[PDB]
């Protein structure tokens, strides 16, 4: 019942890829490039790991890359590593100057 | 380096108050927004609203209007948020998150998050 729409989960095996989609509004998504995408291994706090659609702060590694295509935002973790399993969570702008986030996807590394 | 340290666990009784704090260094603290994002056990996160640390004025999202109040303390380079009536559906983990520059709609640090257990 979030804002935007995120698969509940997702699923790979070390080094491969792994797409994970987040559906919006042309109000949020669609409307503005403040796409966020944060990981957050569970009890522990969020982190960064995409912001404005693409961009990666510095010390994520290049594994990790987001897209969007209309109304829906995407990250990719290639090379998937054990790590990586974790709960993603997208967030978003909206026109009405509030913030959404996704429900988020628990991902899984076999 | 940015840091966002947050004070400890709460346990209280429905109707107490409480309130949470959030101290940030690494940066100036009133140069960047602090929000606020609540994560009730087993759920996702939801934006409770921010603070602007240039002015001290409060902005809630419409969901956590009324019981929720957002103060700082800039002298100790402090965030505190304040939840009044408490009820069960409270019970969740807080946590702060700093406004990434130019415009505030990232969060590039985080809190490491409050829990809030109402009994």
């Amino acid at each position: 019942q979030s804002a935007l729409t995120q698969p509940p989960s997702a699923s790979g095996s070390p080094g491969q890829s792994v797409t994970i989609s987040c559906t919006g509004t042309s109000s949020d998504v669609g409307g503005y490039n403040y796409v966020s995408w944060y990981q957050q291994h569970p009890g522990k706090a969020p982190k960064l790991i995409i912001y404005e659609v693409s961009k990666r702060p510095s010390g994520v590694p290049d594994r990790f890359s987001g897209s969007k295509s209309g109304n829906t935002a995407s990250l990719t973790v290639s090379g998937l590593q054990a790590e990586d399993e974790a709960d993603y969570y997208c967030s978003s702008y909206t026109s009405s100057s509030t913030l959404v986030f996704g429900g988020g996807t628990k991902l899984t590394v076999l | 380096q940015v840091q966002l340290v947050q004070s400890g666990s709460e346990l209280k009784k429905p109707g107490a108050s409480v309130r949470i704090s959030c101290k940030a260094s690494g940066y100036s603290f009133t140069s960047l927004s602090m929000n606020w994002v609540r994560q009730a056990p087993g759920q996702g996160l939801e934006w409770m609203g921010w603070i602007s640390t240039k002015s001290g004025d409060p902005t809630y999202a419409q969901a956590f209007t009324g019981r929720f109040v957002f103060s700082l303390d800039t002298s100790v380079n402090t965030a505190y948020l304040q939840i009044n009536s408490l009820e069960a559906g409270d019970t969740a983990v807080y946590y702060c998150a700093r406004g990434q520059p130019p415009v505030g709609w990232t969060f590039d640090y985080w809190g490491q998050g409050t829990l809030v257990t109402v009994s």
